[PDB]
């Protein structure tokens, strides 16, 4: 149809990481070092190992 | 008769000890500003409280060391972090008093001899670093541009500072006391 | 209250050092007898 | 602490089940709320209860790998005035005995602190 | 209790 005006308003956001690392990263890590344990256990104790 | 007494003296003392540094933890009036005030309020390791001085004096209190972002200055955060740590120190050994039925008296004395001595130098570190802080943008606000770091200023020292530094005082002679207690009493 | 700060400095002072005075008390009564 | 320590597959049941209890908890607990950068209060509860619940787990560990498959100064001396060595196995294969008490009262100390601290200067 | 008292100590 032809040339229009145009204006914009452009923001940018940085997402704070802070939530994440007390609900995923850090409950997942702790957990790695918890399976971590089994290495320390028997190793006749199979049904606590697996 | 010596040891039966003085022991629950030195426990009954240490809880004392305890309340009382837990009570300078998370009192927020450390550090008040005398008559000479560009703006009226008082300030705490964490908690800072500035009057507007509107109309009634009404403090915009803010600030917890649940969130470090809302402290102003990484020394404050120091501070209770050290201060944090000899609370947690003492508590182990107010949780340690049950200790003393299973395992040997003396050794056990040792022990609080020795995370005293750890506590009353995490309570000494965090002191000396309290004054570092008294240069952000709020301090230097509030209390006037003549603060500075190490530097009081227009600033006044509050009743908590100083129960700080006789707790330090305290802490020392405590873990002392725990010392001779673990080493003559053997004998 | 204005200002008047002296008066909770005086009084902590003055229990702080009762209570250090106490222990010191009982720490002589320990190492000497 | 109160079970046997030959009772392996048990005692790691109870542990590796209390971690997993505390996690869905927290975040059951965090759920109700917005999408918040910081701490809160329950949060920090729920934190020291999984340090806890670790701490058992842990010390469990630590106990069966020990019992299975491992055997001047006025003072007169100075290093046992301001130090002390003396062996400090001793008594580790006593730790469940003393164990059952640090436990609880470190727990009961903890709550006292933190409800005095927030219920009433907060 | 019981695993406790008549298995353990
Ligand atoms: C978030 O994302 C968005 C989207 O991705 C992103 O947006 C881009 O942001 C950049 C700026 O950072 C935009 O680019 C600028 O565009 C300016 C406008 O240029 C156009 O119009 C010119 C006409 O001049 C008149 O424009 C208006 C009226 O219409 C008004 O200001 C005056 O009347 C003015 O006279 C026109 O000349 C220009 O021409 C293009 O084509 C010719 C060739 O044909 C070429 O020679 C030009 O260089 C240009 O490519 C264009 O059509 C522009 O002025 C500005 O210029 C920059 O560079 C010059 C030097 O080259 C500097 O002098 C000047 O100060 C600027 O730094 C720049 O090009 C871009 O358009 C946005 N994206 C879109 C799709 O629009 C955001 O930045 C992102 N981030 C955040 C957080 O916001
Ligand atoms: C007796 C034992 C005592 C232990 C007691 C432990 C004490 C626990 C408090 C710690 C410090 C709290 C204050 C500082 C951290 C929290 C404040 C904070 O915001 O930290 C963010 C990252 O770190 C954070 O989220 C949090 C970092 C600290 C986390 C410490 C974990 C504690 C132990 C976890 C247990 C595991 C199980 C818990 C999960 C189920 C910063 O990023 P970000 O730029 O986006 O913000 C910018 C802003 O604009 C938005 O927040
Ligand atoms: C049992 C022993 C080992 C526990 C010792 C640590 C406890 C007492 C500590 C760890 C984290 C601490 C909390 C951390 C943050 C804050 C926010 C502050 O605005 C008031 C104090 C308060 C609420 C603290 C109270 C004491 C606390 C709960």
């Amino acid at each position: 149809t032809g040339a229009y005006p145009r204006l914009s308003l452009s923001f940018r956001l940085k997402r704070n990481i802070g939530y994440f690392i007390l609900q995923t990263y850090m409950p997942s890590i702790l957990i790695t070092i918890l399976s971590w344990v089994s290495f320390w256990i028997n190793y006749d104790a199979s049904a606590a190992r697996v | 008769r010596n040891s039966r007494a003085i022991g629950v003296l030195w426990a009954i003392f240490t809880i004392c000890f305890a309340i009382i540094n837990v009570v300078v933890f998370i009192q927020p009036y450390w550090v008040g500003d005398s008559v000479s005030t560009p703006k009226p309020g008082y300030f705490g390791l964490f908690h800072y409280c500035v009057g507007s001085g509107l109309a009634g004096r009404e403090l915009t209190c803010r600030g917890s060391f649940t969130d470090f972002s809302t402290i102003p200055s990484s020394a404050f955060k120091a501070a209770a972090f050290f201060v944090l740590l000899s609370m947690v120190l003492i508590l182990g050994c107010i949780t340690c008093f049950s200790l003393f039925f299973f395992c040997n008296t003396a050794t056990v004395y040792k022990i609080c001899a020795w995370m005293q001595l750890l506590a009353a130098l995490c309570l000494v570190l965090g002191c000396m670093i309290f004054p570092d802080g008294w240069d952000a943008e709020t301090i230097r606000d509030m209390c006037g541009a003549k603060t500075g770091k190490y530097s009081l200023g227009d600033c006044s020292v509050r009743w908590a500072y100083i129960l700080a530094i006789i707790g330090i005082l305290n802490a020392l002679i405590l873990s002392f006391l725990a010392f001779v207690l673990g080493n003559r009493q053997t004998d | 209250d204005s200002r008047d700060y002296s008066t909770e400095l005086s009084v902590t002072v003055a229990v702080g050092a009762s209570l250090l005075f106490l222990n010191i008390l009982a720490f002589a009564a320990l190492y000497y007898k | 602490f109160w079970i046997n320590k030959d009772a392996v597959p048990a005692r790691t049941s109870l542990g590796i089940t209390t971690v997993l209890t505390m996690t869905t908890l927290s975040t059951i607990a965090r759920k109700s709320l917005p999408k918040v950068s910081y701490v809160t209060a329950m949060d920090l509860f729920v934190s020291v209860c999984f340090i806890f619940v670790f701490s058992a787990l842990v010390e469990y560990g630590t106990l069966h790998y020990f019992v299975s498959n491992r055997k001047c100064l006025d003072g007169k001396d100075c290093a046992s005035f301001f130090c002390c060595f003396e062996d400090c196995h001793i008594r580790i294969a006593k730790m469940d005995s003393y164990a059952r008490i640090f436990f609880p009262t470190a727990f009961c100390l903890f709550n006292l602190v933190y409800w005095v601290s927030y219920l009433y200067l907060g | 209790f019981v695993n406790y008292i008549f298995f353990g100590r």
